């Protein structure tokens, strides 16, 4: 429910940047957040080339990820699920093709 | 390689992101968008030893940030930043200074007082004698005046915090 | 990459059925399993049905996510868990009703 | 309503699924789709009582998952095909494994001889089924057909009655 904040990790886009974080409501969509994230990373529809990812792995580099659909509400995705024990979990901003690959083979 | 947790604190518009982006990416930011909470990682040398710094570029919007409580607890060194262009920013610092000193519960916290935008001499509202005396008041605190535009004291802000943390 | 068993629940699909189980490899897809489950509850038609990650507690799903066709449900199961307190199951639901209940 | 957790075990193709489905839905499954693990929920009146049966339809063709069936199930139907001789021989080790996992020689159970409608195809006579039922601490026994609905209700009724003690 609460109008929380989500760390969107910029796993290599601008050198130095670990994460930049956006405000998200319960109604905020993935595509809305991809748009605000790219703006905040410094990058008309270049949005469709980028993906919001639910990433997972041991604590780092991500061992598996999932590309959220554009309709999906990211605050709910983090609030209602959790990684399995001993695993870290963060939101990542990635090129859609990089992401769709890693979503298939890791 | 020691990990150094550094938090850039202050009122809105004072030049928090600017100082950080300069230090880290080497470039000076144009337009001004409200930060929620940003984080940067940069490796640099201090005194013969190469270090890792996590810089936290925090929010101006104090009402929209209760996350203040977590990052004061977590952070090892703080840079309290005021513009010398607006008096409020300077006045709204003693609040912040005590909030850090309360949470860590000690006056002996690694700290640097920072008066940004010192390239805008013509619009200066806060004197240098004001800034330096507040430092003496603040348990004889480290003080600089810096410009993110002009590269004045930018890296010296961050090297000083590291140097202060070394214990 | 271990081959576990997925309990697929029939949220009103074959009378007194509760779940039919389906073997799933780490390379298996939602759509492959929607196919395997539909001929298991005895019901292409595949296109109009959806594999769903349902969450509730102590029934009535408080929230669900429809799985994408490409998604590997074994990993969805094994790599994520529900909120502590909350229960979780896979559910076969008609696409219409499943998308409707996401919002 | 009191829930009874019942488990249907036995070798492939005997009619565990057919027996369960006939009991629960009232239709006869002709097709042969080997079960992985199906579960069913049915309400029955068993001696002036409203009972809620959870019935586990298990795999013939999965030793890993087997231990959980036996630990959690209260009643067990062991099912053979009167057609298929081998299916009978495989039951001996199932009995022993239930008893091993539960740690008691006193577990509610019923030996089910399925497919009695295939009379012109018997390879296991009723005598064979009783003799094992006897050996098994004088355990309960039926012959059943899922096709013609003979002793289908009995299998799950007897189980509930047994747990009731
Ligand atoms: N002349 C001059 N301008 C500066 C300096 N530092 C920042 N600015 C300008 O002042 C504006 C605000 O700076 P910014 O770094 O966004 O401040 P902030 O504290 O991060 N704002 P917030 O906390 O709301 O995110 C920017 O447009 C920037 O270009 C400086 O040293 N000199
Ligand atoms: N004529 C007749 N056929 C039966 C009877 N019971 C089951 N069958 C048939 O035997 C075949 C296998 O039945 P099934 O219920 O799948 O047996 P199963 O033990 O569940 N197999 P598995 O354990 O591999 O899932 C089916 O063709 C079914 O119709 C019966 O009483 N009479
Ligand atoms: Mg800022
Ligand atoms: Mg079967």
């Amino acid at each position: 429910a609460p109008p929380g904040v989500l760390k969107i990790f910029g796993a290599g886009l601008a050198s130095g940047a670990n994460y930049k974080s956006v405000l998200a409501t319960a109604r905020s969509t993935a595509r809305e957040l991809v748009a605000e994230a790219l703006e905040r990373y410094g990058l008309s529809s270049c949005v469709d080339a980028f993906a919001l990812c639910d990433a997972l792995g041991r604590p780092w580099r991500a061992e598996h990820l999932r590309v959220l659909g554009d309709s999906e509400r990211p605050l709910l995705v983090q609030e209602l699920w959790r990684a399995r024990p001993g695993w870290a979990r963060r939101f990542e901003l990635r090129g859609r093709e990089e992401a769709r690959r890693l979503e298939q083979e890791a | 390689m020691r990990e150094y947790k550094l938090v850039v604190l202050g009122s809105g518009g004072v030049g928090k992101s600017a100082l950080t982006v300069q230090f880290v990416q080497g470039i000076f930011v144009e337009k001004y968008d409200p930060t929620i909470e940003d984080s940067y990682r940069k490796q640099v040398e201090v005194d013969a030893q190469q270090c890792m710094l996590e810089i936290l570029d925090t929010a101006g919007t104090e009402q929209f940030t209760a996350m203040r409580d977590l990052y004061m607890k977590n952070g090892q060194g703080f840079a309290l930043v005021y513009s010398i262009t607006a008096q409020s920013t300077f006045n709204d610092l003693q609040d912040l200074r005590e909030q850090i000193l309360r949470v860590k519960d000690t006056d002996d916290v690694p700290m640097i007082l920072v008066g940004n935008k010192c390239d805008l001499e013509d619009e200066r509202v806060v004197g240098k004698e004001q800034g330096q005396n507040l430092a003496r008041q603040w348990n004889n605190c480290a003080f600089l005046e810096s410009s993110a535009k002009s590269k004045i004291n930018v890296n010296e802000i961050f090297y000083d915090l590291v140097r202060q943390i070394n214990r």
